[PDB]
Protein backbone atom coordinates (compact mmCIF):
# COMPACT_ATOMS: atom_id res chain seq x y z
CA UNK A 1 0.00 0.00 0.00
CA UNK A 2 1.64 2.81 -1.18
CA UNK A 3 1.68 5.98 1.50
CA UNK A 4 2.91 8.87 2.62
CA UNK A 5 3.73 9.87 5.73
CA UNK A 6 4.49 13.49 7.52
CA UNK A 7 4.95 14.45 11.03
CA UNK A 8 1.78 16.01 12.39
CA UNK A 9 2.66 19.88 13.09
CA UNK A 10 5.38 21.66 13.21
CA UNK A 11 5.94 25.20 15.86
CA UNK A 12 8.47 27.78 14.55
CA UNK A 13 9.62 31.17 15.96
CA UNK A 14 9.76 33.87 13.26
CA UNK A 15 12.74 34.49 11.55
CA UNK A 16 14.08 31.02 12.44
CA UNK A 17 14.08 27.73 9.71
CA UNK A 18 12.47 24.49 9.56
CA UNK A 19 12.93 21.01 8.00
CA UNK A 20 9.93 19.33 7.44
CA UNK A 21 9.84 15.52 6.10
CA UNK A 22 8.08 13.50 4.12
CA UNK A 23 8.48 9.27 4.13
CA UNK A 24 7.47 7.14 1.13
CA UNK A 25 6.65 3.72 1.75
CA UNK A 26 5.38 0.18 -0.42
CA UNK A 27 6.91 1.55 -3.76
CA UNK A 28 10.51 2.75 -5.51
CA UNK A 29 11.54 6.09 -3.84
CA UNK A 30 13.51 7.19 -6.98
CA UNK A 31 10.96 6.36 -9.41
CA UNK A 32 8.56 9.04 -8.79
CA UNK A 33 8.73 12.63 -8.14
CA UNK A 34 8.20 14.55 -4.81
CA UNK A 35 6.23 17.61 -4.94
CA UNK A 36 4.81 20.00 -1.91
CA UNK A 37 1.68 21.71 -2.23
CA UNK A 38 0.19 24.75 0.46
CA UNK A 39 -2.68 25.02 1.44
CA UNK A 40 -3.73 27.84 4.08
CA UNK A 41 -7.31 27.85 5.20
CA UNK A 42 -9.62 29.83 3.30
CA UNK A 43 -7.24 30.33 0.58
CA UNK A 44 -7.62 26.72 -1.04
CA UNK A 45 -4.22 25.18 -2.96
CA UNK A 46 -1.31 26.42 -3.93
CA UNK A 47 2.12 25.36 -5.37
CA UNK A 48 6.03 25.05 -3.81
CA UNK A 49 8.03 23.08 -5.72
CA UNK A 50 8.83 19.62 -7.25
CA UNK A 51 11.86 17.28 -7.01
CA UNK A 52 13.74 14.57 -8.99
CA UNK A 53 14.87 12.23 -5.57
CA UNK A 54 17.34 10.36 -7.70
CA UNK A 55 19.53 13.46 -9.43
CA UNK A 56 18.06 15.81 -6.89
CA UNK A 57 17.09 17.95 -10.07
CA UNK A 58 14.19 20.83 -8.04
CA UNK A 59 11.91 22.79 -10.11
CA UNK A 60 10.87 26.01 -7.46
CA UNK A 61 7.82 28.64 -7.55
CA UNK A 62 9.02 32.17 -8.22
CA UNK A 63 6.67 32.66 -5.23
CA UNK A 64 8.97 30.23 -3.31
CA UNK A 65 11.58 30.67 -4.80
CA UNK A 66 14.68 31.57 -2.22
CA UNK A 67 12.16 30.73 0.32
CA UNK A 68 12.17 26.73 0.35
CA UNK A 69 15.10 24.01 -0.66
CA UNK A 70 14.59 20.72 -1.70
CA UNK A 71 16.16 17.64 -0.78
CA UNK A 72 16.08 14.14 -0.44
CA UNK A 73 17.71 11.18 1.75
CA UNK A 74 17.39 7.70 -1.02
CA UNK A 75 19.17 5.56 2.06
CA UNK A 76 16.03 6.32 3.92
CA UNK A 77 13.35 6.85 1.18
CA UNK A 78 12.31 10.01 2.90
CA UNK A 79 12.36 13.77 0.84
CA UNK A 80 13.28 17.09 2.89
CA UNK A 81 11.71 20.86 2.51
CA UNK A 82 13.65 23.48 4.44
CA UNK A 83 11.78 27.13 4.82
CA UNK A 84 13.40 29.46 5.98
CA UNK A 85 12.23 32.52 7.57
CA UNK A 86 8.90 31.63 8.07
CA UNK A 87 6.25 34.67 8.35
CA UNK A 88 2.70 35.52 9.59
CA UNK A 89 2.09 34.43 5.88
CA UNK A 90 3.61 31.27 5.81
CA UNK A 91 1.32 29.39 8.42
CA UNK A 92 -0.11 26.83 6.44
CA UNK A 93 -0.67 23.35 6.04
CA UNK A 94 1.76 21.73 3.97
CA UNK A 95 1.40 18.25 1.88
CA UNK A 96 3.59 16.11 -0.16
CA UNK A 97 2.29 14.36 -2.89
CA UNK A 98 3.11 11.42 -5.25
CA UNK A 99 2.53 12.91 -9.21
CA UNK A 100 1.67 10.11 -11.72
CA UNK A 101 2.49 10.87 -14.80
CA UNK A 102 0.87 9.26 -17.72
CA UNK A 103 0.01 12.44 -20.45
CA UNK A 104 -0.99 14.59 -18.00
CA UNK A 105 -0.08 13.82 -14.09
CA UNK A 106 -2.18 14.10 -11.50
CA UNK A 107 -1.81 12.97 -8.19
CA UNK A 108 -3.02 9.56 -6.87
CA UNK A 109 -1.40 9.86 -3.23
CA UNK A 110 -1.16 12.52 -0.95
CA UNK A 111 0.22 12.49 2.71
CA UNK A 112 -0.79 12.81 6.06
CA UNK A 113 -0.43 16.92 6.31
CA UNK A 114 1.81 18.94 8.40
CA UNK A 115 0.63 21.78 10.27
CA UNK A 116 2.80 24.83 10.36
CA UNK A 117 2.53 27.71 12.68
CA UNK A 118 4.72 30.62 12.82
CA UNK A 119 4.78 32.29 16.22
CA UNK A 120 6.69 33.38 19.14
CA UNK A 121 4.51 31.59 21.98
CA UNK A 122 5.67 28.26 23.81
CA UNK A 123 3.39 25.33 23.44
CA UNK A 124 0.36 25.00 26.20
CA UNK A 125 -1.23 21.82 26.98
CA UNK A 126 -4.95 21.77 27.29
CA UNK A 127 -6.64 22.11 30.31
CA UNK A 128 -10.00 19.70 29.88
CA UNK A 129 -13.40 20.25 31.99
CA UNK A 130 -16.35 17.86 31.93
CA UNK A 131 -19.60 19.35 31.41
CA UNK A 132 -22.54 18.15 32.83
CA UNK A 133 -26.08 19.03 32.44
CA UNK A 134 -27.22 18.37 36.73
CA UNK A 135 -30.96 19.12 36.06
CA UNK A 136 -33.48 17.80 33.63
CA UNK A 137 -37.02 17.75 33.22
CA UNK A 138 -37.47 14.39 31.91
CA UNK A 139 -38.78 16.13 28.97
CA UNK A 140 -36.43 14.05 26.38
CA UNK A 141 -35.40 10.03 25.83
CA UNK A 142 -31.50 11.43 24.71
CA UNK A 143 -29.16 12.72 27.15
CA UNK A 144 -26.80 15.32 25.81
CA UNK A 145 -23.32 15.98 27.26
CA UNK A 146 -20.83 18.31 26.74
CA UNK A 147 -16.41 18.52 26.69
CA UNK A 148 -14.49 21.92 27.25
CA UNK A 149 -10.75 22.03 26.07
CA UNK A 150 -9.15 25.65 26.52
CA UNK A 151 -5.75 27.32 27.01
CA UNK A 152 -3.67 25.33 24.44
CA UNK A 153 -1.47 26.63 21.84
CA UNK A 154 -0.66 25.58 19.23
CA UNK A 155 -3.44 23.44 17.01
CA UNK A 156 -4.22 20.97 16.35
CA UNK A 157 -5.89 18.71 19.23
CA UNK A 158 -7.53 15.08 19.25
CA UNK A 159 -10.79 14.79 21.08
CA UNK A 160 -12.80 11.58 21.39
CA UNK A 161 -15.14 10.01 23.67
CA UNK A 162 -14.22 7.22 25.57
CA UNK A 163 -11.15 6.72 23.41
CA UNK A 164 -13.83 6.59 20.04
CA UNK A 165 -15.45 4.25 21.64
CA UNK A 166 -18.94 6.69 20.52
CA UNK A 167 -18.84 7.30 16.84
CA UNK A 168 -22.61 8.83 16.45
CA UNK A 169 -24.09 11.90 17.90
CA UNK A 170 -20.30 13.45 18.25
CA UNK A 171 -19.91 16.97 16.83
CA UNK A 172 -16.30 18.01 17.48
CA UNK A 173 -16.48 21.96 17.12
CA UNK A 174 -14.01 24.04 15.45
CA UNK A 175 -11.35 26.35 17.75
CA UNK A 176 -11.52 30.41 18.09
CA UNK A 177 -8.34 31.48 18.65
CA UNK A 178 -8.85 34.07 22.29
CA UNK A 179 -5.94 35.49 24.12
CA UNK A 180 -3.48 33.52 21.60
CA UNK A 181 -5.06 30.18 23.37
CA UNK A 182 -7.18 27.81 21.57
CA UNK A 183 -10.38 27.33 22.80
CA UNK A 184 -12.76 24.68 21.30
CA UNK A 185 -15.58 22.25 22.46
CA UNK A 186 -17.25 18.53 21.66
CA UNK A 187 -20.53 16.97 22.16
CA UNK A 188 -22.33 13.70 22.72
CA UNK A 189 -25.74 12.94 22.78
CA UNK A 190 -26.85 9.15 24.24
CA UNK A 191 -29.97 7.53 25.20
CA UNK A 192 -31.14 8.34 28.42
CA UNK A 193 -31.12 4.41 29.12
CA UNK A 194 -27.51 4.25 28.41
CA UNK A 195 -26.01 7.44 30.63
CA UNK A 196 -27.19 5.90 34.10
CA UNK A 197 -25.08 2.41 33.54
CA UNK A 198 -22.07 3.63 31.35
CA UNK A 199 -19.71 6.23 32.01
CA UNK A 200 -18.95 8.93 29.53
CA UNK A 201 -15.09 10.18 29.29
CA UNK A 202 -13.98 12.79 27.50
CA UNK A 203 -10.76 11.63 25.75
CA UNK A 204 -8.23 14.67 24.79
CA UNK A 205 -5.00 14.23 23.13
CA UNK A 206 -2.46 16.70 22.27
CA UNK A 207 -0.40 15.86 19.83
CA UNK A 208 2.29 18.73 19.83
CA UNK A 209 2.50 18.25 24.13
CA UNK A 210 2.14 14.27 23.71
CA UNK A 211 0.00 14.87 26.69
CA UNK A 212 -2.87 12.46 26.87
CA UNK A 213 -6.39 14.38 29.60
CA UNK A 214 -9.24 11.90 30.18
CA UNK A 215 -12.08 13.89 31.85
CA UNK A 216 -14.88 12.19 33.29
CA UNK A 217 -18.81 13.92 33.41
CA UNK B 1 1.19 31.08 -17.13
CA UNK B 2 -2.38 29.39 -16.99
CA UNK B 3 -4.69 30.28 -14.20
CA UNK B 4 -7.91 28.63 -13.18
CA UNK B 5 -11.34 30.58 -12.57
CA UNK B 6 -13.42 28.75 -10.79
CA UNK B 7 -17.50 29.96 -10.73
CA UNK B 8 -19.71 30.20 -8.97
CA UNK B 9 -17.25 30.06 -5.92
CA UNK B 10 -20.14 28.42 -3.65
CA UNK B 11 -22.99 26.07 -5.13
CA UNK B 12 -26.23 24.65 -3.31
CA UNK B 13 -28.00 21.78 -4.89
CA UNK B 14 -30.66 19.52 -3.18
CA UNK B 15 -30.33 16.05 -3.61
CA UNK B 16 -31.21 14.17 -6.90
CA UNK B 17 -30.28 16.95 -8.80
CA UNK B 18 -27.47 18.14 -10.97
CA UNK B 19 -24.39 19.60 -9.72
CA UNK B 20 -22.22 22.06 -12.44
CA UNK B 21 -19.24 23.65 -11.41
CA UNK B 22 -16.91 25.29 -14.33
CA UNK B 23 -13.27 25.70 -14.73
CA UNK B 24 -11.93 28.12 -17.16
CA UNK B 25 -8.53 28.91 -17.57
CA UNK B 26 -6.60 31.74 -19.41
CA UNK B 27 -5.04 30.04 -21.87
CA UNK B 28 -5.83 26.79 -24.11
CA UNK B 29 -4.75 23.80 -21.77
CA UNK B 30 -5.72 21.16 -25.37
CA UNK B 31 -3.03 19.38 -26.54
CA UNK B 32 -3.30 17.40 -29.63
CA UNK B 33 -7.05 16.67 -28.32
CA UNK B 34 -6.17 15.59 -25.05
CA UNK B 35 -6.80 18.69 -22.35
CA UNK B 36 -4.96 18.67 -19.36
CA UNK B 37 -7.51 19.39 -16.47
CA UNK B 38 -7.98 17.07 -12.84
CA UNK B 39 -10.82 17.32 -10.63
CA UNK B 40 -9.80 17.25 -7.14
CA UNK B 41 -12.62 16.82 -4.13
CA UNK B 42 -11.08 17.40 -0.66
CA UNK B 43 -13.28 17.30 2.58
CA UNK B 44 -12.32 19.05 5.64
CA UNK B 45 -9.21 18.16 7.33
CA UNK B 46 -8.27 15.49 4.61
CA UNK B 47 -5.94 16.12 1.47
CA UNK B 48 -7.80 16.16 -2.10
CA UNK B 49 -9.14 12.88 -4.34
CA UNK B 50 -9.17 13.13 -7.67
CA UNK B 51 -12.42 12.35 -9.59
CA UNK B 52 -11.83 12.93 -13.30
CA UNK B 53 -8.01 12.57 -15.19
CA UNK B 54 -7.98 13.89 -18.46
CA UNK B 55 -11.54 15.62 -18.17
CA UNK B 56 -13.09 12.82 -19.98
CA UNK B 57 -11.79 10.02 -17.78
CA UNK B 58 -13.27 8.78 -14.59
CA UNK B 59 -10.95 7.05 -12.09
CA UNK B 60 -11.11 3.50 -10.98
CA UNK B 61 -12.84 3.41 -7.75
CA UNK B 62 -14.70 6.79 -8.09
CA UNK B 63 -18.69 6.41 -8.25
CA UNK B 64 -20.29 6.77 -11.76
CA UNK B 65 -22.03 10.04 -11.02
CA UNK B 66 -19.01 12.17 -11.51
CA UNK B 67 -18.54 13.05 -15.15
CA UNK B 68 -16.50 15.87 -16.68
CA UNK B 69 -16.71 17.26 -20.13
CA UNK B 70 -15.56 20.45 -22.03
CA UNK B 71 -12.55 21.38 -23.97
CA UNK B 72 -9.63 24.23 -24.60
CA UNK B 73 -10.42 26.71 -22.15
CA UNK B 74 -13.80 25.50 -20.57
CA UNK B 75 -14.77 22.47 -18.32
CA UNK B 76 -17.57 21.72 -16.10
CA UNK B 77 -17.33 18.79 -13.19
CA UNK B 78 -21.13 17.06 -13.10
CA UNK B 79 -22.50 15.48 -10.27
CA UNK B 80 -25.73 13.57 -11.27
CA UNK B 81 -27.47 12.79 -8.95
CA UNK B 82 -25.66 14.14 -5.91
CA UNK B 83 -25.84 12.67 -2.62
CA UNK B 84 -25.72 13.75 1.14
CA UNK B 85 -21.97 12.58 1.13
CA UNK B 86 -20.81 15.03 -2.23
CA UNK B 87 -20.67 17.83 0.53
CA UNK B 88 -17.13 18.75 -0.09
CA UNK B 89 -14.86 21.56 -1.74
CA UNK B 90 -13.71 21.10 -5.40
CA UNK B 91 -10.68 22.17 -7.17
CA UNK B 92 -9.61 21.99 -10.66
CA UNK B 93 -5.91 21.52 -12.19
CA UNK B 94 -4.01 22.06 -15.16
CA UNK B 95 -0.55 20.26 -15.91
CA UNK B 96 -0.53 21.76 -19.22
CA UNK B 97 2.12 24.47 -18.33
CA UNK B 98 4.61 25.51 -15.55
CA UNK B 99 4.20 26.69 -13.01
CA UNK B 100 0.82 24.20 -12.19
CA UNK B 101 -1.29 25.79 -10.09
CA UNK B 102 -4.89 25.30 -8.44
CA UNK B 103 -8.30 26.96 -9.08
CA UNK B 104 -10.13 29.21 -6.43
CA UNK B 105 -12.37 26.05 -5.18
CA UNK B 106 -15.95 25.65 -5.13
CA UNK B 107 -17.74 24.25 -1.93
CA UNK B 108 -21.11 22.36 -2.53
CA UNK B 109 -23.49 22.32 -0.64
CA UNK B 110 -26.81 20.09 -0.13
CA UNK B 111 -30.51 21.79 -0.14
CA UNK B 112 -32.72 19.91 1.95
CA UNK B 113 -35.66 21.12 4.67
CA UNK B 114 -35.44 23.45 7.46
CA UNK B 115 -34.30 22.08 11.17
CA UNK B 116 -34.57 23.51 14.11
CA UNK B 117 -31.86 23.88 16.95
CA UNK B 118 -31.43 21.20 19.75
CA UNK B 119 -30.26 23.66 22.38
CA UNK B 120 -28.48 22.12 25.18
CA UNK B 121 -26.81 24.56 28.36
CA UNK B 122 -23.96 22.99 30.79
CA UNK B 123 -23.24 24.97 33.81
CA UNK B 124 -19.71 25.85 34.55
CA UNK B 125 -17.55 22.77 36.08
CA UNK B 126 -16.69 22.47 39.42
CA UNK B 127 -13.63 22.23 38.48
CA UNK B 128 -13.04 25.16 36.97
CA UNK B 129 -14.68 27.36 39.91
CA UNK B 130 -11.98 25.40 42.02
CA UNK B 131 -9.12 27.23 39.56
CA UNK B 132 -11.30 30.31 40.34
CA UNK B 133 -12.83 30.81 36.45
CA UNK B 134 -15.85 29.84 34.90
CA UNK B 135 -17.37 29.35 31.59
CA UNK B 136 -21.21 28.18 30.60
CA UNK B 137 -21.17 26.39 27.15
CA UNK B 138 -24.43 26.31 24.92
CA UNK B 139 -24.34 23.64 22.38
CA UNK B 140 -26.88 23.71 19.43
CA UNK B 141 -26.92 21.10 17.23
CA UNK B 142 -28.92 19.75 14.02
CA UNK B 143 -30.54 22.75 12.46
CA UNK B 144 -30.61 24.16 8.96
CA UNK B 145 -29.83 26.92 7.60
CA UNK B 146 -26.49 27.82 9.16
CA UNK B 147 -27.95 31.27 9.49
CA UNK B 148 -28.63 31.62 13.68
CA UNK B 149 -28.18 33.67 16.38
CA UNK B 150 -27.53 33.20 20.04
CA UNK B 151 -27.99 35.61 23.09
CA UNK B 152 -26.69 35.07 26.35
CA UNK B 153 -28.79 36.38 29.18
CA UNK B 154 -28.18 36.82 32.93
CA UNK B 155 -30.65 37.60 35.47
CA UNK B 156 -32.61 39.07 32.29
CA UNK B 157 -30.13 41.65 30.91
CA UNK B 158 -28.10 40.20 27.92
CA UNK B 159 -24.53 40.30 27.71
CA UNK B 160 -22.33 40.65 24.40
CA UNK B 161 -19.26 40.37 25.54
CA UNK B 162 -16.63 37.10 26.41
CA UNK B 163 -19.14 35.11 24.06
CA UNK B 164 -17.01 32.88 21.41
CA UNK B 165 -19.12 31.45 18.98
CA UNK B 166 -17.74 28.61 16.74
CA UNK B 167 -19.83 26.88 13.57
CA UNK B 168 -19.15 23.92 12.10
CA UNK B 169 -18.94 22.68 8.69
CA UNK B 170 -22.31 20.47 6.71
CA UNK B 171 -22.16 17.30 7.87
CA UNK B 172 -21.52 14.70 5.37
CA UNK B 173 -24.22 12.10 6.37
CA UNK B 174 -26.97 14.46 8.18
CA UNK B 175 -26.03 17.45 6.04
CA UNK B 176 -26.64 19.44 9.12
CA UNK B 177 -24.95 22.29 11.03
CA UNK B 178 -24.09 22.82 14.46
CA UNK B 179 -22.52 25.83 16.58
CA UNK B 180 -21.54 26.26 20.13
CA UNK B 181 -21.55 29.46 22.00
CA UNK B 182 -19.37 29.90 25.03
CA UNK B 183 -19.61 32.53 27.35
CA UNK B 184 -16.19 32.94 29.87
CA UNK B 185 -16.82 34.42 33.80
CA UNK B 186 -14.33 34.96 36.17
CA UNK B 187 -15.54 33.16 39.76
CA UNK B 188 -16.82 36.12 41.35
CA UNK B 189 -19.00 37.01 38.30
CA UNK B 190 -20.40 33.77 37.91
CA UNK B 191 -21.35 34.09 41.94
CA UNK B 192 -23.05 37.09 41.72
CA UNK B 193 -25.44 36.01 39.60
CA UNK B 194 -28.20 33.28 39.48
CA UNK B 195 -30.09 32.83 36.16
CA UNK B 196 -28.22 32.05 32.76
CA UNK B 197 -29.98 32.04 29.97
CA UNK B 198 -28.96 30.79 26.27
CA UNK B 199 -31.52 31.64 23.74
CA UNK B 200 -31.42 30.83 19.90
CA UNK B 201 -32.93 33.00 17.00
CA UNK B 202 -33.59 30.82 13.68
CA UNK B 203 -35.98 31.06 11.10
CA UNK B 204 -37.93 28.17 11.96
CA UNK B 205 -39.36 29.79 15.46
CA UNK B 206 -40.94 33.26 15.44
CA UNK B 207 -39.57 33.30 18.90
CA UNK B 208 -36.01 32.27 21.35
CA UNK B 209 -36.02 29.30 22.09
CA UNK B 210 -35.25 29.41 25.69
CA UNK B 211 -32.94 27.23 27.48
CA UNK B 212 -31.60 28.05 31.02
CA UNK B 213 -30.63 27.27 34.39
CA UNK B 214 -30.52 28.48 37.93
CA UNK B 215 -27.25 28.57 40.12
Amino acid sequence: QVQLQQPGAELVRPGASVKLSCKASGYSFTRFWMNWVKQRPGQGLEWIGMIHPSDSETRLNQKFKDKATLTVDKSSTTAYMQLSSPTSEDSAVYYCARKDYDYDAWFAYWGQGTLVTVSAAKTTPPSVYPLAPGSAAQTNSMVTLGCLVKGYFPEPVTVTWNSGSLSSGVHTFPAVLQSDLYTLSSSVTVPSSTWPSETVTCNVAHPASSTKVDKKI
Amino acid sequence: DIVLTQSPASLAVSLGQRATISCRASKSVSASVYSYMHWYQQKPGQPPKLLIYLASSLESGVPARFSGSGSGTDFTLNIHPVEEEDAATYYCHHSRELPPAFGGGTKLEIKRADAAPTVSIFPPSSEQLTSGGASVVCFLNNFYPKDINVKWKIDGSERQNGVLNSWTDQDSKDSTYSMSSTLTLTKDEYERHNSYTCEATHKTSTSPIVKSFNR
